[PDB]
């Protein structure tokens, strides 16, 4: 894990966002995913 | 599967002579997601900067050199109706059920487009009025005499309403005309803020219900539109140099907030988030995605530019219109409802007659009753069930 | 729109080849292949699209008349008459 | 391996006897409702085995003597139509049939009311599929709706109805219902219906009949929507010209309620109060088709008046079939007509201007019956204000000035004083922000009122009332949509003090976020300390603890 | 003078005939609502002599032989005891024996249940004036109890009862509101009671008599609240020996229900499982006071064994006189074996094992009958949670445990789904907040289903369903008190979707202020765009704008 | 417009021989507003600090070096109970029904005042639990060397766990013995803080639910007793060198939010709001009132002292108690709607018995009938009325 950042919280709500892609998780304007088109970020959902 | 979709407008004779790109089509309405595509087209019209207005059964379009306004069915895919204004049309925007219009004479027309009812302000400014945005309490106003009007939705739309219109509050820090105009969705007294760009390469953010002029941001050049995020984080600025501009109102640095410096302290930005070529020329319009990510800019070679702000600092281009795209309107890929439909509309006319009110009463389930829960209940209800067992037995 | 030329007369050739292998149902084919008719901009894919549905029609009805086939394809073209008087598409109708 | 819960339905079928099956129709209709795959599969497996042995018996107690098996079939049937989808709608073509027998022969009215639902369930459920419609609901429907007519229809003069009013206002529902969505084959029977719906339209103490509510909003919708039968689409037109003959009933009717009233009213449209005898008591009505049933006394117009704003209140609930001309302005006038006649206080009855000739006692029964036409007239305004939303801004000064006057006029009626806070809250949620400083000087008595009484509830002057309730969610709508530099520091510190006494946690999150200025400029203090305090592990009194402090 | 209100009940009251009353009650009782004035007032002017005469005609009303006028004075009684205050409580002495008489009198029954709240009123309303109480309530409180008592006491075996079962629950209910305000004087009354409303506790299949749910609720409401009439403060003994007394109840229909079959339950409070025999039906209950009525058959058992778990719920629905000690363990024991015999899933019979003596048509009402129980389980478990608040933290892993096994053996159950969301909200804001991943793993299936209710009812997977409405107000909770860290990224994503695409404020906005970290320890993108632009003038984004308030 | 009361505890003998004040009586209920009056007395005890509790039926009070919590009946005016523990307490805190006592030797233990169970927890101290502090979800143990330890509080009240209780998270960054303990209001795993006071002239500002330790603030004496502001913006410190201050969070340079600093960088305050003479020496115990205008201060020579934080004015004697003040509440002016009353309490036993939870269940009207809207409705509810009507005929 990242260490803490101070003014990480209240950025989140109030500026725009960094991340690349974002709301990809959603799926809202994309078409329906199946198993092998999911999204798998982190490592206990690629292990498992 | 959320479908957006955008309804762009050109203007002025076509820039090539090609056969593909059809000479009457003014109106085009597009698909942004998943996949771009011409949806619908609107023929003979064409529409200068800030005159096109959408909502769902109709698209309003000012007419470039005419005092006219072409009204198109979106339900009948169709154009319903020519509307004559008195005065040659500069700007108009569309809230609720009522058009907003700012003429060149400095008049502002609101028309009910139910009721057909027209209110027309006198010449409170002495140019022609540039950019007009509106909240449902609040008519923003400014033109090209280096002033912003401020006038109240009610005040202005009363029965039997014979005192000439005047507005609550006139704005004019700025020392050149008003290029654009964008308001936050909020109303509250201290919370809202409107931001105003003008050819003094400056943008005001004021707090039009106080008067007062929030933070001042100096650009290298004169802004021509902009559009603030739909969280209302950042203002997205094109201007005269090619160049687009973001501007984040909480940063490090905040323009607004507690840590924010004194309202008199100038802003200089100077840091472009994105260029276009000069082939391209500048976005002469500018519009955001429900999402926020993205942003369409229309510009006066044709082509619509799709900027993927987290993503890609170089615009990607969509196709090439032939002609001066002029307004970029996107649409909500969510259904809204709304108790009325104006399913037609009604031209304005000024006469002697009671008030009307024309429009479809929707089905809204306003009248509720105990057997409608036996209806709508999958099954019987179970103390229904038993007061009918009883009163059988 | 975007498809190469070739690719797009190879889709709707292999679309007609598989209603010949019946892998897809008539109906299917058309209401897959009459919209993309109407609202092409390529001429040769038009004529192309044209074409197949008027062999579709005649390999439908050799056998014998295909009454529920030709109802429904009437009622097609009498809505697409009927929805717009003012639109050009009516000569696609006028024409098959 | 065939499901238990279908397994049980047979079995309990099978074995119960016709006359104690009703009382374990509870056992039966929750056990179709679990039996859920076997009924929606398409039609040997032991499944379908009892699925068509189900069905064999839902027909067999529907066309059956037994009238405990008639009612058990309905419940089933109800039941079927409500899981087993598609194939239950197709497979159901002598159901619709025998359901119409039910309500033919003499059934308890308790069956007969399953069978109008069921019925109705089925007809709006096949409105999914066009075919559907073509093979059932338009050639079993007519008889349906004979047979409802036939129960609902006064079957002499001298004989009164033998159903009672619950169950005609059954009939009127499912007619109502039915109206909208078969239009073209209720257009022979909308004579009958209007002829059998006139009495419960506006019923008077002058009919001798005790009419219900549901009864009565039943019958007016029904007439209402059944502008959809309307050949030619003829629909908006004969919605205009009832709404204008409505808004003409409701001014003769008060011409002959307010005789003893000089009226100083001017009408904008141009009608004329014409002349009224001074001699004899207030009477109004007719006995032909297009007239109400008549009334007698100056109490019975006053209830016909009432259901007259009732029925204009239904025009703006039920929906329409085409765009339609609503006469805002005539509507305008006429609310503004019932508001001027003004109940006096104690003491201005020599103030409030009288005919001469009329009688005293009369005088004070116009002073008793006026608060509920205010009444009416008020929730009027709230049906118009719900409908137009934000098109009602051109009527929105108009509707302050009525509701300020008829508060202030009975500000001791708890039902008066409720629908005012109701009013109020619409009114300043459409057009609230900018208001001038009279009419938010005008408004302070209403203020008052509400935090009177929302203190009075709290204690810190009983439990929770309708009133107490309509001022609670009033009062969060004074700090959000009102000008606060028009108010007084009075109000404000009584607004903030009846807040902070109530726990209104909206009311003090919008105080919170709305400051006050005084005319000098300083900033009175938050009254974030008591919220927080109050409501502390809410996530929007965090935002504000760690943004207003900032 | 005389307010005109008053000046028309009187006139009203001296032209109308008595028959036609009934008819202008409506009105009467508004203008004597009106007039709380003079009536209030302790007793020459024109309001002396209109109270005066008004009361005498109530009084001549109230003794006449007209029923119509009998019914028009219990109406005007109720108003005037409502808006009359200490000068009608003292002059409403020959009313209560007047009530009484027309208890007695064989007066239509809407009239006797009218005069049983206006009685049940005036008691509670002469409760607080001493004074009033001994010159009142004490002697006529018997006679008013006997009269009642005689009205729902069943004549025979063969002969049913008079008064419909309606009737029969306002007494109850009458009864339930006057044992906690006079339990001395109700005292030698609590017998009879207990021997009248026993076959109205848990009714079942085989009692042939279709009782009330209001009736059932009453029912057990009386003989909860009977403990207050206890002698010598014996309240407390009472009800914790009728709770044990009836978990034994509980456990012993238990037995007899899961005879089918065998159960690893063993219990931590001391209860053995008897043998039971597995030779025909089950049956159970007797004849004796302490015995409920006799059941036999499966269903009936389970119909007895559902009502006995509501029964037990009536117990934390209703207050104790004295303090009480509630055995949670052995609720908590009961709950558990009710809970641990899953229903089994569909081809998985042999899952379960079971006595092979019985019969596979018992099996498949048992596996039935079982989600009812459940469902009542939870109904129980809600109870218990809403009573005790932060004191039931120590039974929350149990009830998680049982809600996730009883929601995972019947998912297709809307009923029972509902009831879990309800259920899994409560847990979730009272120790929800600090659960461990294991429990977080556990609850994730629950998630699922709730999203996919309310995504399914949002049309994205229509009327809104009962359990689309529990599951929305369950979803801001599944971001207000869940461990975000615990949660994986798919559950994250799937709430906020089903938020977004649901239009559910209170979700987005908890969303936004509990975000999610990854394993990078990044924040995840904001909803909030999403939010302003559904929601853009609500209060909820009101309080996030705050950063502007200066 | 309020009246806010408060209850001051006495340890220690009296210091005057001759005084009109009683020498037995150790606990007084007092009414701050509108004027100061004593309202009660409770008889007999000798509270240290941080070893008293208020609830709306019960005092519970600690003794002085004494296993013994003395119990007294608030609504009855006597001392109920004599409650023994199994170790001396330092600390007793009250939340909900559970008392938690930090005892002498590294022990917490939870007694349940309903139901009589004792939870207690394995000595993951090494010295006395001085300071205690509990939230809905989170019990913080602060002992003299120089740790504190969080606590689940469901995972310490479960019923039948018998492994042995271990903390979430271990707090140490102080050097000295940990003097108080305040936590924010909120308990949400991303707002939530708790403020720390030990003997090493220091406060540390923490996240409690992830370890991260937000601020560090250096006093010139070490802290004594704290207090955080209703609306939790500033901190209330008394120090050694009798003196009062302010450490504001989020004043002109906020010490937590988007313009803080590094939370390495520690923030050193040197200016006391108030001071106190060497004769009334510094105050034993702080609080705040319900308004939070109001605080009051306890001094070890027995005088309770008035200071106005708004108006800034000089401090207010309002008595004397002849003996040193040690814990001082403040009631909350308004009601709690509480299902259950704890009439009596439960020693706590250990024995095998079922979990038996006592208290008097309060009318709070969990269930609706039609009859009841009769009752209730000022008259009859009108469709119920015409339903009578045609029921009667």
């Amino acid at each position: 894990p990242l260490p803490y950042k101070p003014r990480a919280y209240w950025d989140n709500i109030y500026r725009l966002p960094t991340t690349p892609n974002p709301f990809a998780y959603l799926n809202l304007f994309g078409l329906p995913r199946d198993e092998d088109s999911e999204m798998y970020p982190d490592r206990m959902s690629r292990l498992r | 599967m959320l479908t957006e979709e955008f309804v762009s407008a050109i203007c002025g004779p076509p820039l090539s002579s090609n056969t593909a790109i059809a000479k009457d089509v003014g109106i085009y309405c597009h698909t942004l997601s998943p996949s771009y595509s011409v949806k619908s087209t609107f023929k003979k019209s064409s529409v200068p900067v800030n005159c096109l207005a959408v909502s769902d059964t109709h698209i309003f379009a000012g007419q470039h050199e005419k005092a006219y306004v072409h009204v198109y069915s979106r339900l009948r895919g169709n154009q319903e109706a020519f509307v004559a204004l008195p005065e040659r049309i500069r700007c108009l925007i569309l809230i609720g059920d009522i058009l907003v219009v700012g003429t060149t004479e400095g008049r502002l027309m609101l028309w009910e487009i139910c009721t057909g009812r027209l209110v027309s302000t006198p010449a409170r400014h002495v140019q022609a009025v540039s950019c007009v945005a509106a909240t449902p309490s609040h008519v923003l106003t400014g033109s090209d005499d280096s002033d912003i009007h401020v006038w109240s939705l009610s005040q202005l739309l009363e029965l039997d309403s014979a005192a000439e219109h005047e507005p609550l509050r006139t704005l004019a820090n700025h020392r050149a005309a008003i290029t654009a105009l964008a308001v936050s969705p909020s109303d509250s007294a201290d919370t809202n803020f409107c931001v105003s760009a003008s050819k003094d390469k400056s943008c005001i953010i004021w707090n039009y219900q106080t008067g007062d002029a929030l933070r001042t941001l100096i650009f290298p050049g004169y802004p021509l539109c902009m559009s603030l995020d739909p969280s209302s984080r950042a203002i997205f600025v094109s201007c005269e140099d090619s160049s687009l501009y973001v501007a984040e109102m909480f940063g490090e640095k905040p323009l607004l907030g507690p840590g924010s410096e004194d309202p008199s302290t100038v802003v200089q930005i100077s840091t472009p988030f994105g260029a276009t070529q000069p082939d391209v020329g500048p976005a002469s319009c500018l519009s955001v995605s429900y999402d926020g990510t993205m942003l369409l800019t229309g510009h006066p070679r044709g082509q619509i530019m799709r900027w993927d702000i987290s993503e890609n600092k170089s615009p990607v281009e969509l196709a090439n219109l032939n002609a001066a795209v002029t307004n970029l309107i996107f649409v909500s890929p969510f259904l809204t409802s709304k108790p009325t439909k104006t399913v037609n509309i009604i031209k304005p006319s000024q006469a002697e007659r009671a008030y009307t009110f024309t429009a479809q009463f929707e089905p809204m389930s306003f009248t509720k009753s105990r057997l409608d829960s036996l209806l709508n209940a999958t099954g019987f209800p179970a103390d229904a069930l038993e007061s009918a067992i009883v009163a059988f037995y | 729109t975007t498809l190469d030329k070739d690719l797009r007369e190879k889709v709707v050739g292999s679309l007609v080849l598989l209603r010949r292998k019946d892998v897809i149902d008539s109906v299917s084919l058309l209401t897959t292949l009459f919209p993309i008719l109407i609202s092409s901009p390529s001429k040769s894919l038009r004529t192309l699209i044209y074409t197949k549905i008027i062999s579709d029609l005649r390999e439908s009805n050799a056998k014998a008349t295909n009454h529920k086939l030709n109802r429904t394809i009437q009622t097609v073209l009498h809505n697409l008459l009927t929805s717009d008087r003012t639109s050009s598409k009516g000569l696609w109708a006028c024409r098959i | 391996t065939a499901p238990p819960d279908l397994r049980v339905v047979c079995h309990r079928l099978a074995s119960t006897p016709v006359d104690s099956l009703p009382r374990l129709c509870p056992l039966l209709i929750n056990h179709v409702l679990r039996c859920g795959g076997p009924l929606s599969e398409p039609q040997t497996s032991e499944t379908a085995m009892l699925v068509h042995k189900f069905r064999t018996h839902i027909t067999s107690l529907l066309t059956g003597k037994s009238p405990a098996g008639r009612f058990t079939a309905v419940c089933l049937i109800k039941a079927v139509i409500d899981v087993g989808g598609w194939e239950s709608l197709r497979s159901a073509e002598p159901w619709i049939r025998g359901l119409i027998g039910v309500l033919q022969k003499p059934d308890p009215l308790s069956s007969k009311e399953l069978s109008i639902v069921t019925l109705t369930k089925l007809y709006i459920l096949l409105q999914d599929y066009q075919t559907l419609i073509r093979e059932m609901a338009t050639p079993t429907l007519p008889g349906y709706a004979t047979a409802c007519l036939q129960l609902i229809k006064p079957p002499a003069s001298g004989r009164p109805l033998k159903v009672p009013l619950n169950f005609v206002d059954t009939v009127a529902w499912s007619l109502s219902k039915l109206v909208v969505l078969y239009s073209t084959t209720m257009r022979p029977f909308s004579g009958q219906i209007k002829s059998a719906l006139r009495p419960y339209i506006a019923p008077t103490s002058s009919d001798n009949v005790v009419v219900p509510q549901s009864l009565k909003e039943n019958s007016r919708n029904l007439l209402i929507l059944l502008t959809y039968t309307a050949p030619k689409n003829g629909s908006s037109d004969e919605w205009v010209k009832a709404i204008r003959a409505t808004i003409l009933d409701c001014h003769t009717t008060a011409d002959q309620v307010f005789r003893a009233v000089r009226e100083s009213w001017e009408s904008t449209t141009g009608y004329h109060i014409q002349p009224v005898n001074a001699t004899g008591e207030p009477s109004g009505g007719g006995d032909s088709v297009d007239e109400l049933p008549p009334w007698s006394g100056l109490q019975a117009g006053a209830e016909r008046l009432t259901g007259l704003l009732e029925y204009l209140t239904a025009y703006f609930n039920n929906p329409t079939r085409a765009p339609v001309n609503v006469p805002l302005g005539e509507l305008l006038d006429l609310t503004t007509r019932l508001t001027l006649v003004i109940p006096p206080s104690l003491g201005a009855e020599d103030s409030i201007e009288t005919n001469p000739a009329i009688g005293r006692d009369e005088k004070a029964e116009l002073w008793s019956a006026l608060p509920d036409i205010h009444h009416a007239v008020l929730r009027l305004h709230c049906a118009i204000i719900r409908r137009l939303e934000a098109n009602a801004i051109p009527l929105a000064t108009d509707i302050i000035d009525q509701m300020v006057r008829v508060s202030t006029a009975s500000k001791q009626l708890p039902s008066v004083r409720e629908t005012a806070y109701i009013l109020a809250k619409e009114i300043l949620l459409l057009a609230g922000s900018t208001l001038p400083k009279l009419t938010v000087d005008i408004l302070i008595p209403l203020i008052q009122s509400s935090c009177h009484d929302i203190l009075t509830a709290a204690g810190h002057a009983s439990t929770a009332s309708p009133v107490s309730q309509a001022a609670s969610a009033l009062l969060p709508t004074f700090f959000t949509h009102l000008p606060q530099k028009h108010l007084p520091p009075d109000i404000r510190g009584l607004l903030d003090r009846t807040a902070i006494l109530s726990h209104n946690q909206s009311a003090m999150l919008a105080s919170c976020l709305h400051p006050y200025r005084d005319s000098r400029g300083r900033y009175y203090p938050s009254i974030l300390p008591f919220l927080v305090r109050r409501f502390p592990r809410d996530e929007s009194v965090e935002v504000l603890r760690s943004n207003l402090v900032k």
